[PDB]
């Protein structure tokens, strides 16, 4: 009734994985109250807004959301106007008594904690009135700051924030709580198959968490008790095969331009995403030890230059086509 | 009550003998209110310098209990339009003090952020209602400011802190809370201050709490460097080693082992490179454009997103082909 | 009912041809519809994701999927000005377009995804050309999709998927839509062919309309209804293949660039870009047609089409990282000429 | 309670004004004659122009400064029609004045005034021209529009010399009995760079701070001006001289890195022994790392990077 | 609850809230409760500070169950209070009882209204975080310049013929003379020129008044005191004075001015601030037209 990604959210401290000084950090602040403010950064998909919420829940109880946290986001308007109001009047807000409840069931702390979801979208003034707000309410309010870009963040933001780095979940990062899943839904995986899909999603456990909710629904509408391979869940992903990626080496290193052009018009034709085929390039060319120190350092900057010009928003379709008419003429 | 704050916010100073670094500002400024004389002060520097903290330990000092009812505080926090500013601080500077036969002093936090119009306004307020209303402006950046402020307005510059600073700050919180840490760690905390102290405390407070517990232990370089995230400058040097020798293959083995062994993110691995690159000699004066451009690049990139094994090997190639030269 | 498109659209899973593995994929995702993840199809335009789409909502919900109704409401984006949005309604699902500004298109979503979501048997939204965004809604949708996951599925359809962050794409399952084959466009066209009773004097014409429309099944039906029309529904070998005027302007504006390379040819064809995006035609497309007719020129060598190819990639960059659309058009043209001689 | 020496030694009378001693002068004859004609004053910020406004008011006028000027400044009501009906109701009224002298109206900073206030203001020169008379300060005359400057007579000004600024000085110090060294009154002159108020505050703050003014104390109080370091390390033959020299002074003393851009900008803009071709790639590569720190990228690197590329197009391999 | 109180009357409360609302209305105000009653304070830029006490006996229903230093703070905002009474108190002898509730801190200020079996309540969240405590714009009685008693009515109607003609700046002179010919009066300048308003020296509005020479106890004849008050100040004492009994005026030599209003009626007393100095050398044409 829920998908994977919702479902299997950890709502505790101690479910997330591959987050050390953060976790021991937010452990040790909740038998006491010195909580700093945060600067929560890193890969997307790791577990930023997840280790918030846990925190969040472990401090005050649930009945406290309602009258002592409050989070901001881009789904609202957020105004210059708007946040300087909301801000300070939510850092004006004194601190709510607690019920008993509360009291002798959860470790309530004597401040409130303020929220702000996706900070890397907000303007330079709205950034200094929450910085000046978050100085001069720093008694009873705190102020959690997540973002993916650090750089978008201005100075004075990660001056003030503690800076929370986030790992990217690699395999073995995320290799126990990848095999805690499958168990726990009953999902029968070859060796190799759940590394294999950490692989395909660098830092990224929500991606592959999508994959395996995918491939545990393709399983069981085909019906045989068969175990997931390796070539569903990189189809399912996206990724290329090894024999399209062979030929369109092979016609790489042929000095045909047409041939090269055609190949490149079916393959715009099947509808692959070039990023993935980009990387998957890259891997081969540097993983492959019959080209010289000169030419791979020559491809290794045309495929950054590639991925670049792709990251801004461009058509794939040109993109790929320059790189591998580059690709072939080193 | 105390002891329930941020370290940043906890160790605040309250007077002028606690602000560490800045001794001929601090000099300056004690002997400007010894002789009754506050001529329009002007505070730039870099965020984390003591620029707030410093005027109001300097409002505590000369004023005490007339905080309350004689200093105006504005900030961002709080509208600064045309309309506002010049109705609430004609307001303020135009009527006459209560009891006190002193200077009135008005502390506008973050002056940068104002419109041109406002600052013209203030500019003129501060040149008219001045026999007894003083003016203190706070600001990070020059370029957002009119030049006419500058000149009627004192200017004086918050340096970095030095070494000797730091190291006070960090003896004095050690002597607060009870706490220990090997030179080796002070040495590398003074290499990751940069001239900040609210980066010092956060991270001092990250490691204290990352401690099973605060006494009977030394905090060594190690846990400072697993719980701040900052690559070691062993892992730095064995990265550019690998680069500069290991051809392609093991030289991305190590790159890549190194960045999954513990997690360290590729800005401040970059960093650290372009930072021991930055003591070598290079004597073609080509390499060293082609190593900053292309690293600019790479960091450009890294900002606007991609893959960072595809600008991991991009920085090695980058290297390699500058270092060809 | 007077189009290929709408009287012989397929409205179930069965009913789709090609694509037999999409369909087996979108057959085991509706089997349990409440574990329904975020959808992303990218894939080539008019492949049919819309009708994929369609077709996984029919199956989800059942009948009156495709039963539309349309409502009209406006956004207050500054001061007393509002702009309208053309939303269509349905029953069980809901449809938007993001045929806004670039700016007040964050905010319409903003407000029109909360008032959808509100609380809840759940409703599905397909979002109709998602890689047409300013990186300023996607914030809204990441976040939304993700809070108000237990009533609302954003349904994401799009030809390019660079544009869309990475974020959205891990949040959202990936679903690969590719083009259909010659053979299969060639079995939909004898199929439609023999509905409508039309005369076929060789099966190559059909081939020839697959080849000319590049794996596209609204330009097949359309050109497949020019040519019966225009010919009293007689298709006949020797017919020529009939093209868009946008595609033959692009052409003949590269053979005068081929042609001629002056400073009175760049004006003219300033002159022509002007008009041409005139028509509300998107500059970048315009480049990337113009990119392709430039290169498949027999006369120009390796390395003009290297220069040309290069020059194309980095206008491409300016015009996507730019605001202004001819400024990189003329470029890339200026640039075209000075590489020719 | 002692005033600052930038307000406690403001000029009364237009013979202790020094700078442009034509417009000084210039103005006296216009005060001793009392002809007095519609004038804007424009220039560097902080030269004497509201003052010299002032006292040629006060010599002009004398015991009629009560009610005979209307000093609207810019921190003030400046609208449409409270402006325009403040200014006709003094236009309406007639004082005991000898018939060689006029009322004079003071506007400062006139540059920020709306538009529509502008065309008030024309109307009120326009109506009564015979009795009051009208005396603009503003930093540059390019704010005010062509109708209101074409009725009035502009006297630009130009930046105080350093006789002139030395001699203020030197009346100063004998006004204060405070000692001075001639090494420290140039470094204070270098400091100011042609300001008054600036080699005023300047000169106060290192006799607070260390009591004699020498020019170590003078550069310890206060750093010199960005502007010349930038025009120095720009024009830096070798990439690594003007490498450390960014550095150590810019990273050292703490300049955010976007002020260091604009500065590099202007010094761009206003350099001279450079060629058009080298000064537009400047201004090119200029404005793409400003960009970039407008974004958030502002490290070091991002400096370095621009150095590096600034020199291998001067060098051009 | 820490604190309670009920009334019967909100005609007398509603009216004292009326004279609030001209600078007040928009937010923090900080009420204070004590063993002396219920008051409220406002202060904006710190130029002007009012003060509108309760008393006990205007509560029916004042308990007051503390057992602390007896001194609690609380910060609510004015609007939300305005809003939300607007709509009730509706109508005439709605015998509308009001409930007043608060837990010590962290508890919304509580209302209770009941108007003909229908009942209302609403909590208002308060704001002590950056409460600095002590502020206060207090003056020294032993210092006084002069001090002077007049009626409400008078000084309503001067005020409310002053608002309207405008005058930016306005001046307060006093004067007293050998043959009891007593002078007060709150002069003008402005676009139309000069604005004089006098209050003559019949008791019936000018009751008591007598200039000191700065020690409260050695009153003198033939002295002048000139006080330089903003325009803004007495626009917004206009409305605090509509309806009272007896105005009492009392500023020091520091010049600060504090006002009491009298309307058992409650009491509200406001301070003010004066300017940091009289244009030019006015004073001296201030007196010369005050005799002539
Ligand atoms: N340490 C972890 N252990 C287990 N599951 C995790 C962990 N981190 C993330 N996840 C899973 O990741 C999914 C979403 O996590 P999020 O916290 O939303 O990721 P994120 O850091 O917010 O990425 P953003 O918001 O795009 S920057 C859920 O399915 C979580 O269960
Ligand atoms: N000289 C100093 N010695 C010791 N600690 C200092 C010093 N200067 C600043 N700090 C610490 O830095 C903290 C924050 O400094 P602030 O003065 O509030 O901010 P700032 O330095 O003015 O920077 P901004 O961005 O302009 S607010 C203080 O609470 C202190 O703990
Ligand atoms: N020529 C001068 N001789 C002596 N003192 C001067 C001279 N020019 C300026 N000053 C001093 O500098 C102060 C400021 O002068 P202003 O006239 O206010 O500056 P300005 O020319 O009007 O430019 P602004 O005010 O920045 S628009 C005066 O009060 C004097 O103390
Ligand atoms: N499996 C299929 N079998 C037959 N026709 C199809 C199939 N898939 C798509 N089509 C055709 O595609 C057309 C709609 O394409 P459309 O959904 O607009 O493409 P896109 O989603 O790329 O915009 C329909 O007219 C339909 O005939
Ligand atoms: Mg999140
Ligand atoms: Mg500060
Ligand atoms: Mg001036």
């Amino acid at each position: 009734q829920q998908p994977w990604v919702e479902k299997y959210r950890p709502k505790n401290l101690d479910e997330v994985t591959a987050q050390d000084h953060a976790v021991t950090v937010l452990k040790k602040t909740l038998k006491s109250a010195n909580l700093p403010h945060m600067l929560f950064y890193g890969p997307p998909g790791t577990g930023k807004t997840s280790t918030i919420l846990a925190l969040t829940k472990e401090l005050y109880g649930p009945d406290l959301m309602k009258s002592r946290i409050l989070e901001l986001n881009a789904s609202d308007e957020r105004g210059i106007s708007i946040v300087r109001e909301k801000v300070k009047n939510f850092a004006r807000l004194t601190v709510s008594k607690p019920s008993k409840h509360d009291l002798e069931n959860y470790p309530c702390p004597p401040y409130k904690i303020i929220i702000l979801d996706e900070a890397d979208s907000m303007t330079a003034d709205a950034q200094s009135a929450l910085r000046r707000t978050m100085e001069t309410y720093s008694g009873v309010t705190r102020f959690c700051l997540i973002c993916n870009y650090v750089t978008r963040i201005i100075d004075p933001l990660a001056s003030r924030c503690s800076k929370f780095r986030f790992k990217a979940l690699d395999a073995s990062n995320a290799i126990d709580r990848l095999r805690f899943i499958s168990e726990q839904e009953n999902v029968k995986c070859d060796d190799g198959v759940l590394e294999r899909i950490l692989d395909i999603s660098a830092g990224d456990l929500r991606r592959g968490i999508t994959l395996l909710q995918s491939a545990s629904k393709g399983a069981q509408y085909l019906g045989d008790g068969k175990n997931i391979t390796s070539t569903q869940v990189e189809e399912l992903a996206g990724v290329v095969p090894h024999d399209i990626l062979i030929e369109i080496v092979e016609k790489v290193k042929s000095g045909d331009f047409d041939e090269i052009k055609k190949y490149v018009n079916t393959f715009m034709k099947s509808g692959w995403s070039a990023a993935s085929v980009v990387n998957q390039l890259h891997e081969y060319y540097i993983t492959n030890d019959n080209f010289d120190t000169n030419f791979k350092n020559q491809i290794s900057w045309l495929l950054f230059t590639t991925d670049s010009r792709l990251n801004n928003g461009t058509n794939e379709h040109i993109q790929l086509l320059n790189l591998l008419v580059k690709i072939s003429q080193l | 009550s105390k002891e329930n704050l941020p370290w940043v916010e906890k160790y605040r100073p309250e007077t002028l003998d606690e602000v560490y670094g800045q001794n001929e500002v601090i000099t300056t400024v004690r002997k400007f209110v010894d002789e009754g004389k506050l001529p329009h002060l002007l505070f730039y520097g870099p965020p984390g310098t003591g620029k707030t903290s410093t005027i109001v330990a300097l409002a505590r000092e000369i004023y005490g209990k007339n905080y309350s009812n004689m200093v105006l505080e504005l900030n961002a926090s709080d509208d600064r339009g045309i309309d506002v500013v010049r109705n609430q601080i004609k307001d303020f500077a135009s009527t006459r003090q209560i009891f006190s036969k002193g200077f009135k002093l008005i502390i506008l936090d973050e002056a940068d952020a104002m419109t041109n119009a406002a600052q013209n306004a203030l500019r003129r307020v501060i040149e008219r209602y001045t026999k007894n209303t003083r003016f203190c402006v706070l600001a990070n950046y020059a370029h957002k400011l009119t030049p006419a402020l500058l000149s009627r307005c004192t200017r004086f510059r918050f340096q970095p802190l030095p070494q000797e600073a730091i190291e006070r700050r960090i003896a004095n919180v050690l002597v607060h809370e009870k706490l220990k840490l090997s030179p080796n760690a002070e040495k590398a905390l003074i290499e990751l201050s940069n001239g900040d102290m609210r980066r010092v405390l956060n991270v001092l407070q990250s490691c204290k709490a990352t401690l099973d517990n605060p006494d009977e232990d030394e905090i060594s370089d190690d846990v400072i460097y697993e719980c701040c995230g900052a690559p070691r400058p062993s892992d730095l040097k064995a990265v550019l080693k690998s680069i500069l020798e290991d051809d392609w293959g093991t030289a991305h083995y190590t790159l890549n082992k190194v960045r999954s062994a513990k997690g360290l993110a590729l800005i401040d691995l970059i960093e650290g490179i372009v930072k021991i690159l930055e003591d070598y000699e290079l004597q073609n004066e080509e390499t060293r454009v082609h190593l900053l451009t292309k690293l600019a690049d790479i960091e450009y990139s890294i900002s606007k997103g991609g893959n960072d094994q595809i600008q991991g090997s991009a920085v090695i190639g980058a290297i390699k082909a500058s270092f060809e030269n | 009912m007077s189009l290929w498109v709408d009287k012989y659209r397929p409205k179930s899973l069965n009913a789709l041809s090609h694509n037999e593995e999409l369909t087996n994929f979108l057959k085991s995702l509706s089997d349990q519809p409440r574990d329904l993840p975020h959808l992303l199809l990218y894939g080539p335009n008019g492949t049919g994701k819309k009708t994929r789409c369609m077709a996984l909502l029919e199956s989800i919900f059942g009948p009156g999927v495709y039963r539309l109704k349309i409502d009209v409401r406006q956004f207050v984006t500054a001061s007393n000005r509002k702009l309208e949005l053309n939303v269509v309604s349905s029953p069980y699902h809901l449809e938007i377009t993001p045929s806004d500004m670039g700016n007040n298109d964050r905010i319409v979503i903003q407000e029109l995804l909360k008032e959808v979501a509100q609380m809840e048997r759940y409703k599905c939204v397909i979002i109709n050309e998602a890689n047409s965004l300013t990186k300023d809604a996607q914030a809204a949708l990441r976040r939304t999709m993700e809070k108000y996951s237990k009533n609302i599925r954003l349904i994401m359809v799009c030809d390019s998927m660079s544009p869309i962050i990475a974020p959205i794409k891990s949040r959202c399952l990936l679903i690969r839509c590719p083009a259909p084959s010659d053979s299969e466009i060639s079995t939909i066209l004898s199929d439609v062919v023999t509905n409508e009773r039309i005369q076929l004097e060789t099966k190559d014409i059909l081939k020839r309309i697959a080849q000319a429309s590049n794996g596209n099944l609204r330009v097949s039906l359309l050109m497949l209804e020019s040519m019966a029309l225009n010919n009293e529904l007689a298709l006949k070998s020797s017919s020529p293949i009939i093209k868009p005027d946008w595609i033959i302007v692009i052409h003949k504006l590269t053979r005068k660039i081929v042609k001629e390379r002056s400073v009175n040819s760049l004006i003219e064809c300033r002159a022509v870009l002007y008009d041409l995006l005139a028509h509300c035609i998107p500059a970048n497309i315009i480049l990337k047609e113009l990119t392709f007719s430039l290169l498949d020129v027999e006369t120009l060598n390796t390395t003009n089409k290297s220069s040309i190819i290069e020059y194309s990639s980095v206008f491409d960059e300016r015009l996507s990282l730019g605001n202004k659309a001819i400024f990189h058009l003329e470029g890339f043209i200026a640039k075209v000429m000075c590489c020719l001689d | 309670l002692q005033l600052p020496w930038v307000e406690k030694y403001r000029p009364q009378v237009l013979s202790d004004i020094v700078g442009n001693k034509e417009t000084i002068d210039r103005l006296q004859q216009i005060a001793k004659d009392g002809n007095m004609p519609h004038m804007i004053i424009s220039g560097m910020p902080g030269i004497g122009k509201t003052t010299s406004v002032h006292c040629l008011a006060h010599e002009l006028l004398g015991r009629s400064y009560a009610d005979g000027v209307l000093e609207l400044n810019a921190s003030d009501d400046r609208g449409i029609d409270v402006v325009r009906n403040q200014i006709k109701h003094f236009a309406q009224k007639k004082l005991h004045l000898p018939p060689g002298k006029h009322k004079i109206v003071i506007l400062d900073e006139a540059d920020s005034m709306t538009a529509g206030a502008q065309q008030a203001l024309r109307r009120t020169m326009e109506l009564y021209s015979n009795s009051t008379r009208f005396a603009f300060a503003c930093n540059q005359s390019n704010k005010i529009i062509e109708p209101l400057q074409s009725r009035c007579a502009i006297l630009r000004y130009s930046k105080l010399s350093d006789e002139d600024v030395l001699k203020r000085l030197l009346q100063i110090i004998k006004l204060e009995d405070v000692k001075y060294t001639n090494d420290g009154l140039e470094a204070i002159i270098f400091t100011a760079e042609g300001d008054m108020r600036q080699a005023i505050n300047n000169l106060q703050s290192t006799v607070a701070g260390h009591g004699l003014v020498n020019a170590d104390n003078v550069f310890k109080i206060v750093d010199s001006p960005h502007p010349l370091i930038v025009k120095k390390m720009l024009l830096a033959s070798n990439l690594e001289d003007s490498i450390q020299i960014l550095r150590t002074d810019l990273w050292k003393k703490g300049y955010s890195s976007i002020d260091i851009v604009t500065t590099s900008f202007r010094v761009t803009k206003n350099l001279a022994q450079v060629k058009e071709s080298v000064r537009l790639e400047m201004i090119k590569e200029i404005g793409l790392t400003h960009m970039r720190i407008l974004e958030g990228v502002g490290t070091y690197l991002q400096l370095a990077s621009m150095l590096a590329k600034i020199h291998k197009l001067n060098n051009k391999a | 609850n820490k604190f309670s109180a009920s009334t019967v009357h909100l005609e007398h409360i509603t009216t004292a809230l009326s004279c609030l609302t001209p600078f007040g209305s928009k937010d923090d105000v900080l009420i204070f409760i004590d063993a002396d009653g219920l008051s409220f304070v406002r202060e904006n830029n710190h130029v002007i500070k009012i003060q509108l006490l309760l008393s006990r006996e205007l509560f029916m229903s004042y308990s007051y169950r503390n057992e602390t230093e007896d001194h609690m703070k609380l910060c609510v905002k004015i609007n939300h209070i305005l809003d939300s009474v607007s709509v009730m108190n509706r109508n005439s002898d709605d015998i509308v009882e009001c409930t007043l509730s608060y837990d010590g801190h962290g508890s919304p200020f509580v209302l209770i209204f009941e108007d003909s079996f229908i009942s209302e309540r609403v909590e208002y969240s308060t704001y002590l975080i950056k409460d600095f405590d002590t502020n206060g714009l207090e003056l020294d009685r032993e210092r006084i310049s002069f001090e002077a008693i007049i009626k409400g009515e008078a000084l309503h109607s001067a005020l409310k013929d002053l608002k309207e003609i405008g005058c930016k700046e306005c001046y307060v002179y006093a004067k007293t003379e050998a043959n009891d010919e007593n002078v007060f009066a709150l002069i003008s300048k402005s676009q139309l020129g000069f604005s004089k308003i006098k209050l003559p020296s019949n008791r019936s509005i000018l009751e008591k008044l007598q200039v000191f020479d700065g020690d409260s106890t050695t009153v003198i004849d033939g002295f002048a005191v000139i006080g330089f008050f903003d325009f803004t100040s007495f626009d917004k004492i206009r409305k605090s004075t509509k309806i009272a009994s007896k105005v009492l005026f009392r500023m020091d030599v520091h010049g600060v001015l504090s006002v009491n209003i009298l309307s058992p009626g409650i009491v509200i007393e406001v301070c003010m601030l004066e300017k940091e100095s009289i244009d030019e050398a006015a004073q001296t044409e201030i007196e010369l037209l005050m005799e002539t």
